[PDB]
């Protein structure tokens, strides 16, 4: 017996103990969504015996203000406002115990301009909750008022095309191969041959940073020599993605500043550096007139399986906000996962000023991009010029088509490989622009161009029947 | 050497019929079209000379083809390109640019190098054509 | 000296009827009320000791007056204050705080000075009451 | 106040039998044991005074209990603690430290504050016991 016992809360909601999250304010099917709210769509798979609304309310609670037992300290805050609300819970089509949960979060929950803070709430703890055996974040509605606190792309595709003086076609690129083992001088050789032969860009591989077989400075030095040789040889602006990925921010800055000092138009970074280093680089790139390419290293660890993780379209949104200028977004027909309708959703999320709901493409929220600049999608991995009609159709005009093996694997050399890709691209673009059914006629369009291009003839002969036909793991829940 | 600026410069020089089809494409997208020319082939020569004003709200490809011919009478010895512009918000930029005339001989560029700090060098692209004054280059 | 923290400390010590009227006022605004006490009078002693939990959604002033009385009985020799809190968004803070008990004698503070760079000094407020341990101060 | 340094200070002062069981535990792990004492209770007083050398390779708890009694004859008015040390590579540190004697009255600490830059303050923990010289504190 004491003053503590005497002043205990008798109110049923705020007396001590455990009560369901759906009775704590985190379930409200009548909640009126505000235009400033952050919305999230989760695919929720409850454990046996767990109610779908309760699972959804738990996700809402533990990603906003709740814990597992009632706390009086709620009453020191405007708690009715700060609690997130699951406001719609629906069955996912063609599943037994899987649900779409729409959750609203007030704009005041979040730190302005911080991907780390947004993700700390939305994905921090809720994916490990015992009560849901699986959870996937499918989409988010980032309101205009929160988007305005972010830079968006440092450069964006419009300014990128202006810097490169290249309009009305995809960009071309290539990853240098083998992935690891080349010296700085050999790296420069490959870059020179690829650019001089017709490619707009080449790139360091994601895992090429600084290593015993090649330290970073010589690579950057030889690479800019190769670039400038190729510019003088062709009269085109050219670039090589110098990879500044490193262990610490100080090392990344040292590498980015050196690349800047050499006059590169472009650098790259890997997703594995993480969100805070990426945002830091996005700001640096805006300040230093640099195209910032993001390789999505590690993304498929959480993005591959339909029942659990984070769909890549959400990552597209966060990285566009963070300030990258390119991101890898799929090929459909190459060696990596890529359902065509999912990919269409990714490319639209990166490039459009505004998205309408489009359930077949996995676009669950209307998304105003608040005039943030546009991210150039990058199609890379296991593609070849025999697919050029398919690439132009699935992926469109605003993309970098990267052919690593598809350039350097050419039997007549790296220049020949580059020339094949460049001729194939222009042949397909001109046919599309003339109104031709270039998808139906594509193989013949490529054969016709090959009649006056030995390198293309050889590339078609070598690779034309190479396909990567496998069932997709990441697929839509609705069809047109 | 062949200057490979422009969307179609790895393909042979475009015929008037090919050019008209690209103009038709631009018109079908409601893009503004203009014609520019230069005798400085530098990759960062951003401002080629204007041949009149851009043509906005174009119904007829023949109007563009007429001006192409008229520009060629004065400047077919040098570079001429056709650009298309889209003023839709979020684009507000060129969306197509291709070469329609080239000089008979393009000598290309000397890569100039200067020694700088440690192993760093400074680079410059020197156009051989620009060894002579405007009017005497090609 | 008289410690003049609190909203009404330039007026005489409040009577029980004065205190009750402030409590009624706070109840009329739907403010939460709590009671706190201390024997460190430092102006930056932010966290006076809690007398139980705050009273939330209060109907009855007599209930608050009882806890005021109960705290005064256990801590009659030291400072006691009543705070009112407003959890409306954009406030979410104390909106009224006044003293309801004080020691019969407050010796106050020594101003401590240390020499620093050039003419700058560093300052500290030393409470005479804190010359003795807690429980032996007042 | 009660000084709550040591592993078991939220439990009542340990009996000799409880202490012997902790000593038995230490012996069973082949930990070295020592006894230390102090009359400066500061939380960062890292070096309490040594009562002899640590006892290494101990077979018998009674040897430790003897020295505990002997230390108490000289220092039972102040703090005495028992420590156990593990010299296994990667530990090489204390692995258990508990209080076995306390003064009858511990006045505790004054929290001293000084004004610094903007809103920052500098803090010090002043032991009331240390108001008197060693030998006259407790
Ligand atoms: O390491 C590789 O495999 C690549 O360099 C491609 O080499 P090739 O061009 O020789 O296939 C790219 O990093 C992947 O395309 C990344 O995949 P995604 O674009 O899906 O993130
Ligand atoms: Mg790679």
């Amino acid at each position: 017996n004491s003053v503590e016992e005497r002043t205990r809360i008798k109110n049923e909601r705020y007396e001590s103990g455990v009560i369901p999250y759906a009775k704590m304010g985190y379930w409200d099917p009548n909640y009126a969504v505000k235009d400033t709210d952050i919305l999230a769509l989760f695919r929720v798979s409850p454990q046996p015996g767990v109610d779908p609304v309760e699972a959804s309310a738990a996700v809402a609670g533990e990603s906003s203000t709740a814990t597992w037992t009632v706390v009086w300290t709620d009453l020191l805050t405007a708690c009715d406002l700060y609690r997130a609300k699951a406001y719609k819970v629906e069955s996912v089509p063609n599943t037994s115990d899987q649900y779409f949960a729409y959750i609203s979060y007030d704009i005041d929950l979040f730190e302005e301009g911080s991907i780390a803070n947004l993700t700390a709430s939305i994905i921090g703890n809720v994916f490990g909750f015992k009560a849901v055996k699986a959870l996937r974040l499918e989409d988010m509605r980032i309101p205009v008022a929160y988007l305005k606190t972010f830079q968006g792309p440092a450069t964006g595709i419009v300014v990128e095309r202006e810097r490169m003086d290249k309009f009305g076609r995809p960009f071309l690129g290539a990853t240098v191969k083998p992935k690891l083992g080349l010296s700085g001088k050999n790296y420069g050789r490959v870059v020179y041959e690829g650019l001089r032969g017709g490619l707009d860009f080449l790139k360091d591989d994601e895992n090429i940073n600084s290593q015993p077989f090649m330290r970073w400075k010589e690579r950057f030095l030889y690479s800019i020599e190769a670039v400038n040789r190729s510019i003088a040889a062709t009269g085109e602006v050219k670039g090589h993605y110098m990879n500044v990925t490193a262990a610490t921010m100080e090392e990344m800055y040292e590498r980015a500043e050196f690349a800047k000092q050499l006059g590169t138009v472009i650098i790259m970074i890997d997703l594995v550096i993480g969100y805070t280093a990426i945002q830091t680089m996005g700001i640096w790139a805006r300040k230093n007139d640099m195209i910032l390419h993001l390789h999505r290293a590690g993304n498929s660890t959480y993005s591959r399986q339909k029942i659990h993780g984070m769909n890549f379209r959400v990552i597209c949104k966060w990285m566009r906000m963070a300030g990258v200028d390119h991101i890898h977004a799929g090929t459909v027909v190459g060696k990596l996962e890529g359902d065509p309708l999912m990919i269409r959703g990714f490319y639209n999320t990166l490039l459009l000023p505004y998205l309408e709901v489009n359930l077949p493409q996995g676009i669950f929220f209307q998304q105003d991009w608040a005039s943030l600049r546009k991210v150039t999608p990058v199609a890379s991995g296991g593609i070849h010029c025999g697919q050029m009609h398919q690439l132009l159709d699935y992926l469109g005009n605003d993309v970098v088509l990267q052919f690593g093996g598809g350039t350097i694997g050419h039997p007549d050399g790296i220049q020949a490989g580059a020339t094949a890709n460049r001729v194939a691209l222009e042949s397909m673009v001109i046919a599309r622009n003339e109104g031709r059914d270039y998808v139906a006629e594509g193989p013949q369009i490529l054969r016709d161009a090959a009649k006056t291009c030995g390198p293309l003839q050889t590339a078609l002969d070598l690779w034309k029947d190479i396909t990567f036909n496998y069932t997709s793991t990441d697929t839509a829940d609705f069809v047109e | 050497m062949r200057l490979t600026q422009g969307t179609f410069s790895f393909l042979p020089d475009l015929t008037d019929e090919q050019i008209k089809k690209q103009v038709d494409y631009a018109i079908s997208q409601n893009w503004a079209i203009n014609i520019e020319y230069t005798e400085d082939p530098h990759p960062r020569n951003n401002f080629w000379e204007l041949w009149g004003l851009p043509l906005f709200d174009i119904n007829d490809a023949a109007t563009v083809m007429y001006e192409i011919g008229s520009c060629r009478q004065q400047h077919s010895n040098v570079y001429i390109k056709v650009n298309a512009f889209d003023n839709t918000r979020g684009v507000e930029s060129c969306v197509l640019s291709f070469l329609i005339n080239r000089p008979s001989y393009e000598p290309g560029f000397r890569l100039v190098r200067s020694e700088d700090i440690s192993r760093n060098q400074k680079y410059s692209f020197h156009s051989y054509a620009t060894d002579k004054p405007e009017g005497s280059r090609y």
